[PDB]
């Protein structure tokens, strides 16, 4: 996260850290035996990391579960990065509560929407500077043209824009997978973006609210 | 030779590390991807990359 904010210890409580020996993406906990991440994420031997602040240090209010199944979405495509979405099954459930679950949304949210982005990613936009402690972002959901102006042909009816034109405020290496919160509700995905915090390049996000019949189906056929 | 590309993160925010060959230094060396779209001097480990790279 560029040019945010220190969130506070567990303020955002379905935040999770995907491990596989470092920290390598986020997620968020949708259910206490399931977590919403990027497709993209995907990689063997995943443990996830909840209850976490500090993700160097072991503060006691963790709860570090394995994997026992990892569901990218049937129509993901890694080079149009259409479908970047993946539900990953913890291996026992997680007491909840530090720890808590997000809402799945009813509808999908509007340009000019308020949204909360969380993550441990890289804090320099023209650097490399990782976090200890969760970082937090307000950032605004921009509208399709302008999305779809600041990238031309990429942008996909499953991708939603947010951050600022100007920049200097955005999602970065290290945020994929995490959540983006509007008005309670899981409305989007950390994605990918052109560089980090760069003018007239906002972050792109996996657009959730198309997702929530597949992610009810597929949680409760697993 | 895709060896002495320099090393592609790509547009994705993950914070995968991965290996490059660095003909600079003649060994490979690690670098953060960030989830897709990779070239090809990009390895899961020193092994593969020696292997394929090594020696370029
Ligand atoms: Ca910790």
């Amino acid at each position: 996260i560029v040019g945010g904010y220190t969130c506070g210890a567990n303020t955002v409580p379905y935040q999770v850290s995907l491990n596989s020996g470092y920290h390598f993406c986020g997620g968020s906990l949708i259910n206490s035996q399931w977590v919403v991440s990027a497709a993209h994420c995907y990689k063997s031997g995943i443990q996830v990391r909840l209850g976490e602040d500090n993700i160097n240090v072991v503060e006691g209010n963790e709860q570090f579960i394995s994997a026992s199944k990892s569901i990218v979405h049937p129509s993901y495509n890694s080079n149009t990065l259409n479908n970047d979405i993946m539900l990953i099954k913890l291996k026992s459930a997680a007491s909840l509560n530090r720890v808590a679950s997000i809402s799945l949304p009813t509808s999908c949210a509007s340009a000019g929407t308020q949204c909360l982005i969380s993550g441990w990613g890289n804090t320099k936009s023209s650097g490399t500077s990782y976090p200890d402690v969760l970082k937090c972002l307000k950032a605004p959901i921009l509208s399709d043209s302008s999305c779809k102006s600041a990238y031309p042909g990429q942008i996909t009816s499953n991708m939603f824009c947010a951050g600022y034109l100007e920049g200097g405020k955005d999602s970065c290496q290290g945020d994929s997978g995490g959540p983006v919160v509007c008005s309670g509700k899981l409305q989007g995905i950390v994605s990918w973006g052109s560089g980090c915090a760069q003018k007239n390049k906002p972050g792109v996000y996996t657009k959730v609210c198309n997702y929530v019949s597949w992610i009810k189906q597929t949680i409760a056929s697993n | 030779d895709f060896c002495l590309e320099p090393p592609y993160t790509g547009p994705c925010g993950a914070r995968i590390i991965r290996y490059f060959y660095n003909a600079k230094a003649g060994l490979c060396q690690t670098f953060v991807y960030g989830g897709c779209r990779a070239k090809r001097n990009n390895f899961k480990s020193a092994e593969d990359c020696l292997r394929t790279c090594g020696g370029a």
